[PDB]
RNA sequence: ACCUCGGGAAAAGGAGUGGCUCUGACGGCGCCGGGUCAGAACUGGAACGGACGCGGGGAUCCCGACUGUUUACUAGAAAC
RNA sequence: CAUCCGGUCGAUCCUGCCGGAGCGCGACGCUCUCCCCAAGGACGAAGCCAUGCAUGCCCGCUCACCCGGGACGCGGCGGACGGCUCAGGACAACGGUUGCACCCCCCGCGGCGGUCCCUGCUAGCCGGACACCGCUGGCAACCCGGCGCCAAGACGUGCGCGCACGGGCGCGCGCCCCGCGGGCGAGCAGCGUGACGCAGCGACGGCCCGCCCGGGCUUCCGGGGCAUCACCCGGUCGGCGCGGUCGCGGCGCGCCGAGGGCCCGACGCCUGGCGGAGAAUCAGGGUUCGACUCCGGAGAGCGGGCCUGCGAGACGGCCCGCACAUCCAAGGACGGCAGCAGGCGCGGAACUUGCCCAAUGCGCGGCGCGCGAGGCAGCGACGGGGAGCGCGCGAGCGAGGCGGGCCCACAGCCCCCGCCGCGCAGCCGAGGGCAAGGUCUGUGCCAGCAGCCGCGGUAAUUCCAGCUCGGCGAGCGUCGCGCGGCGCUGCUGCAGUUGAAACGCCCGUAGUUGGCCCCCCGCCGCCACGAGGAAACGGGAGCGCUCCAGGCAGGCCCGUUGGCCC
RNA sequence: GAAGGGCCGCGAGCCCCCGCGCCUGGAGGAAGGAGAAGUCGUAACAAGGUAUCCGUAGGUGAACCUGCGGAUGGAUCCUU
């Protein structure tokens, strides 16, 4: 009754088991000092993200090589991991999927790629600017600053055609 | 209505079940109807062989035998076998009741008319046993189907070591 | 629960339809015909989902009810028709004739044949009996009773039927060597030739049964197909049978997107 | 009971909790033809039938016989 | 010393249902006389109607008058001892006026110098005690 | 319930019962005795231990344990 | 996805619990910028119901009228499915695995289509006999009575070909067993003959058979707790003969025998007890919950009983008893929301008497309707997901509004496009645990706070305000409970000299446990790998819904997919 | 062949007994917990002024005392 109730649904975030750690509450201020963070969940999120692709590393680096489902599904997480760019290309190995960082979750989202592209002058200014939908990836305006964009897309990454070009020539302030 | 569901009975253990459902179509069972012998056919002709068909799963019809007066009986050796009139139910295995009422079952001893069966009689060498029965009138015989299924009362002629068995049940009246 | 069941939900329905969770609360029920529930597609989902020629299920009403499609050379108009294995399932306005077979997956594929092909259809004789009279009656996977049967026919053998006579063109015995696809079960689709017939008396004969590649396949007899004698005289789908492994579908997926 | 005959089935059940198994027994009722002979300890063979009574879907096919004092022993047979 | 035989499993398993008992919470989960004996019944509140508003005396070491009203609880007619929280609460509470009474927070054992009230309220009248005493709703 | 474990207890309470017509059991067989105990029909103004013979029962308290014995001819008692 | 920390003391080390700290999924308080997704009167009231609606469709039969527009009625099929709920039920239900050589089945598919008679055919095709209908009534209502006309693919009969042919009968294998077979693993099926019977269908040909689908049982293993329940059951356990059923069977009865089940827990009681696929939490091992989506069971106030049908012991069928309604003109009639809204009661707790068959099904019907199934909208901080509350130094949005487009059964939302343009935060804390003032008042063991330890008795780091500050965030606090914590239930993995705790001793059955030894064999467990058995879910291949939770898509593509696992 | 009747079968409901579970009213007894700040002694802890304590029996305002047999957790690891 109601196809509704078939839909699925997960929660993305995992909070730490002890809330008021101060070397661990002051880590994560810093980690959203340096990538224009709202809140606490958006970092939380990154080490689920993180926390289930090094899981699943560690199941297959225990299997035994040859074993059908660690030479395919790794195969399927190395390439995720290099399409993302979360995984450097010249690792191509399991054992460099458990050594990595939330670091490498947050360099691939928009926010920090405008300011490597040198369009954003800051973090804070990206994530105002792809609000104002003034970024666009490949050719689709993009207005999340968690986008995440693939290795391939990097380079596609641009100022969206009709926004900063000045196209519509009268835009909020200019107009009137 | 009667019920053939185990639920009722209690387990090997011999506890009580639990009745989890209410009676089901499916486990259904109906009252007997017991097939009385017209044994007074002299007496009045309104009692006429009464079978009835009833309605089961399936759309099934089943014969029930009422009142049955006649049934096809079978000399099985000499493969003689005609018509015959029912004269008596003497000895039912079950109960002497069903003898008493004349209740036609299956396997009940029946005793029927040997005038059908007189022609035998001229070929000697043809069973004593059975052809002195067939000079008296009266010749042993089993109902050998259920009156209450079938709607018949076919049977066979009791013979060999079966016909001992059953004579002397009724030796000593 | 009362009587028999006119339902059938989305959920509940075979995998092999490759019905969407989202598409509806139900799925098409086929109707009783020549295959069961399980061994057979209904006309709904080999007309609106594979073909597409029907965009609705009222569209697929108004093109079965004009006869347009016609399944072993019968008008078949139900919506719910079942369409299960060598059902010859051909459109003559769209000039496209199809037989239905499986694919290595498992999925029912409807492979594209010719006329010559059209005409016969492939039947597997489940069981021979004394029926109607003691005459002797054999009966076929597709619901198919046909009296007089070739005395040497056995059972587990293939007939072949004319459609247009239903007569047996020609029968094929299950023996060692002979081609075999396997209907239903985990090895589905999976052609080869039987190596082994190993009886297991009281139970299930278990075939075993190997690809050209060599990989040996064992299944219940019950799911064996004869094809023919040494040659498939079908038309079989262009993977034969042979059966991907998952790296190497894994090869094929990745080489299909990367031409988009 | 006359020509009715109680089989001991004696099987394990193996728990995950604890990866020991439990010893059990069922005790299942079969028919004893007149032609066998039987003591209380014989390794019967059943086979089922149609339901004889309330308790009997089983028949005995074979007898193998025992040397009475035959201990007990738990036996998966 | 513990059992330790491949066919062992049963008596392990006995020994496990049989020595759960001892420890009080397994009781106090699964005996089923503290879900009799509750007022509050299992369930995660109650409403009642206030009875007598009574100034309970806190324990020693403490010294002080805790304020506290008696409910009788209208799903089984059990009068309880509530303490009515935060400072000059009590006065929004009238005589007989219903009140929603939630435990303290021990699972149902006595908190702080409070002695016996294992429950206090937390709306009167409808209005949520807190309400009133932060002046969001007046009474 | 209680109890000295023997009782209480016919506890308390219910149900059937006539006449006919049969059917089983049970010894000593060819024979030949038995008169009890079951079971079934069918009947009868809704009748049956049809006269007769033949406990009303239950809950307490006091006293004397009990069976006995006694003031023949006013006390059978808790008295002896 | 392997973490602890505060509290017994003068101090210390322990045991040991208490309190914290994480998550769930409900209640409650307070507050709320926008979009997406979405549960939703289950929770000791399976209490109760006002109102509307949830099951129709068809035309074989039209001298109803619109001329075939066809009203109705008759006939057909469906109303046994679906929707709902979880009361009952603890070797039951249910889940995997079996069997039916013990069975039943509408629709459809594919076969098959010989039906004695006497009387008595009309087969170029037979009767009568009602409904609607007309006429005349009773009737508070409900309900229907009489008379008259006239039809069906309806009804009643019947023209049939003695390899006529429904049922059930009687008879027809053996020679120690196993090896062609219509068929099997197996003596099963079919038929030949002798009697019986005379079934069906043939008045617009279906009996019949296979398949299918559902059912009925049935085989094995799993299938709550309590011993302050240890002995239990007597159709109970077997056998035999009947009956009965769709059929097997103590299912039932008659008769004979005394079995059957138990510390490997019988039986009794109890269950704020539907089961499973699953879910919550979590290193591993585990624990707890299984009202709800899919599957199977059960029930429609409670007991029964029934009819119709292929299938119902049916309740949007009927009959009856009880409980409780309803109307009444007092004679009577008349129900049954654990369908969907909605109300009432109860509780801590739970949505609109909305719309619509367009999708997805199903019932009937080639041209198409019906559906409170289902879809859409509303409500809705159950919850999940994605963005805001600025960037910056002069430019920019989106929140809106207003238009168009798109979308839609109809709107609407989303999104696109022009035009105006108007960012906007809570809730809990700051002595410790546990992040954050030794600030300034008030108060003065009072008031209060404080899960815990503790603060308050005049220099309150703890209260009541201001100030400042921390955490998390459009959410945060509180309560109840499950899991983790907790190697504080211990299989992994606990302890018993003294903290809680070795039975006073000995024998001893059930139980559990038993040295070494034979390579090469059969049975067991065992491990590996297969078959075969629903998905969803949980993973998981691949795919940029703008990301995302999702979904199964997509793009000129493996026969594009949707693999594979559990 | 209708109403109706009979006998059984399936089987409500009511009655009457008897169990069984759950919840309770109740003089008058009788423990435990929390106050209160009371009264009467001072039992134990220092050889606690009679070393404690264990079983068992008796007694006694009350902690307790005493008999008999233990133990040391004693106040003794120690003497032809």
């Amino acid at each position: 009754p109601r196809i509704s109730r078939h839909r699925n649904s997960s929660k993305t975030y995992s909070t730490p088991k002890k809330p008021f750690t101060k070397p661990r509450l002051d880590a994560e201020l810093k980690l959203c000092g340096e990538y224009g963070l709202k809140c606490k969940r958006e970092i939380y999120r990154a080490r689920y993200m993180l926390a289930k692709i090094r899981r699943t590393a560690r199941n297959l680096l225990t299997l035994d090589e040859n074993d059908i489902k660690r030479r395919f599904e790794g195969a399927a997480l190395l390439r995720r991991l290099h399409m993302l760019g979360i995984l450097d290309e010249e690792k191509d190995q399991l054992d460099y999927v458990l050594g990595l960082r939330i670091e490498d979750i947050f360099k691939r989202r928009l926010q920090s790629v405008i300011v490597e592209s040198k369009l954003a002058k800051s973090v804070h200014h990206a994530r105002n600017m792809i609000k104002a939908r003034h970024i666009s990836v490949g050719g689709q305006i993009v207005n999340i600053p968690s986008y995440m964009v693939r290795i391939s897309n990097t380079s596609r990454v641009a100022i969206a055609d009709t926004s900063s070009l000045a196209p519509n020539g009268k835009p909020g302030r200019t107009k009137r | 209505g009667i019920t053939h569901d185990k639920m009722y009975k209690r387990s090997k253990t011999g506890a009580v079940q639990g009745k989890w459902h209410k009676k089901r179509k499916y486990n259904l069972g109906r009252q007997p109807a017991n097939t009385k012998l017209i044994v007074k056919v002299t007496s009045k002709k309104n009692e006429g062989q009464k079978i009835s068909t009833i309605r089961c799963r399936g759309g099934n019809i089943k014969r029930r035998a009422l009142r049955l007066s006649h049934g096809s009986f079978a000399w099985g050796s000499a493969d003689i076998s005609h018509k015959a009139r029912i004269l008596q139910v003497v000895y039912n295995s079950t109960s002497n009741e069903l003898v008493r009422t004349n209740t036609l079952v299956k396997g009940c001893v029946v005793q029927i008319d040997s005038a059908p069966f007189k022609s035998a009689l001229s070929n000697d060498t043809l069973d004593k046993e059975i052809l002195d029965q067939i000079r008296g009138d009266h010749i042993l015989a089993r109902i050998s189907s259920r009156p209450g299924q079938v709607g018949t009362a076919d049977g066979y002629i009791l013979e060999g070591p079966e016909l001992l068995f059953y004579q002397k049940k009724l030796a000593p009246k | 629960a009362r009587g028999v069941r006119k339902h059938l939900k989305r959920l509940n329905a075979p995998k092999h339809w490759l019905l969407d969770k989202m598409g509806g609360i139900w799925a098409p029920r086929p109707t009783n015909g020549p295959h069961g529930l399980r061994e057979c597609i209904p006309l709904i989902l080999i007309l609106r989902n594979r073909l597409h020629y029907a965009n609705t299920y009222a569209e697929t009403s108004m093109i079965l009810q004009d006869k347009n499609v016609l399944i072993d050379g019968k008008p078949r108009t139900d919506p719910t028709f079942p369409v299960g294995f060598m059902d010859v399932f051909e459109i003559p306005k769209v000039h496209k004739t199809f037989r239905v077979l499986y694919d290595v997956k498992g999925r029912f594929t409807l492979v594209p044949i010719q006329s010559n092909e059209a005409g016969f259809k492939l039947c597997r004789v489940q069981k021979i009996f004394l029926g109607d009279k003691g005459m002797p009656y054999l009966s076929t996977h597709d619901a198919r009773t046909i009296r007089f049967p070739h005395p040497d026919i056995k059972t587990n053998d293939t007939i072949k039927i004319n459609l247009k006579t239903g007569k047996i063109d020609e029968w094929y015995k299950f023996d060692i060597g002979k081609i075999v696809m396997v209907t239903g079960g985990r090895n589905c689709g999976r052609i080869g030739t039987i190596q082994a017939i190993d009886k297991h008396m009281g139970s299930y004969t278990m075939i075993r049964m190997k690809d050209t590649e060599g990989t040996e396949f064992l299944t219940r007899l019950c799911n064996v197909f004869v094809i023919g004698n040494d040659s498939p005289a079908v038309a079989i789908p262009t993977t034969k049978g042979i059966r991907p492994d998952i790296i190497k579908n894994r090869e094929l997926r990745l080489r299909s997107i990367a031409k988009r | 009971m006359q020509r009715s005959i109680i089989v001991r089935r004696d099987y394990l059940h193996f728990v995950q909790k604890y990866k020991r198994y439990e010893r059990r027994h069922k005790h299942v009722a079969a028919h004893l033809s007149p032609c066998f002979r039987v003591k209380e300890g014989d390794i019967v063979t059943i086979g089922e039938c149609r339901p004889l009574s309330k308790t009997i879907r089983f028949n005995v096919i074979k007898v193998e016989p025992v040397s009475e004092a035959a201990k007990k022993r738990f036996s998966p047979f | 010393s513990k059992t330790s035989g491949l066919y062992t499993a049963r008596k392990l398993r006995t020994v496990r249902r049989v020595n759960r008992w001892a420890d009080k919470k397994y009781r106090k989960a699964h005996l089923g006389t503290w879900l009799k004996a509750n007022p509050l019944e299992g369930a995660c509140m109650a409403r009642g109607i206030v009875t007598q508003k009574i100034g309970i005396s806190a324990k020693q070491p403490n010294s002080a008058v805790r304020k506290a009203v008696r409910v009788q609880l209208t799903k089984n007619s059990k009068k309880i001892t509530a303490f009515v929280p935060r400072d000059g609460s009590i006065t929004y509470i009238d005589n007989n006026d219903e009140v929603l009474v939630a435990g303290f927070g021990r699972a149902g054992r006595a908190v702080g110098d409070i002695p016996g009230c294992r429950f206090k309220v937390i709306k009167v009248a409808g209005i949520g005690l807190l309400a009133l005493f932060l002046r969001k709703r007046e009474k």
